[PDB]
């Protein structure tokens, strides 16, 4: 029975690192949509001038 | 013959010079929208950073 210790906690343990990896993922639409909107702002320029 | 002549050259300069105007005033417009190019660059680049 010692064994189902390491079973159980293994794939919550790698879960965890799925997470970790995840949340260093979704910087990119941070970043992206921060240029887009700022990008965007600035197109107004050609307009109103 | 002066009164045509000067109503001739007259249009002339008028003409030209709208064309003049809106040739010199609008050229800023390459200068101005050089963003559009300068940053979609980077917003690409971020993909895969």
């Amino acid at each position: 029975v010692s064994e189902s210790y390491r079973r159980r906690r293994q794939e919550w343990e790698l879960q965890y690192k799925q997470a970790e990896w995840e949340v260093n993922s979704v910087e990119q639409q941070i970043n992206l949509q921060n240029m887009q909107i700022k990008a965007a702002n600035k197109r107004l320029e050609q307009v109103e001038a | 013959q002066f009164g045509s002549t000067l109503l001739s050259l007259l249009e002339r300069k008028d003409s030209l010079s709208f064309d003049a105007y809106q040739m010199i005033q609008s050229g800023d417009l390459y200068r101005f929208s050089i963003d559009l190019q300068q940053q979609d660059i980077d917003i690409n680049k971020a993909s895969l950073e």
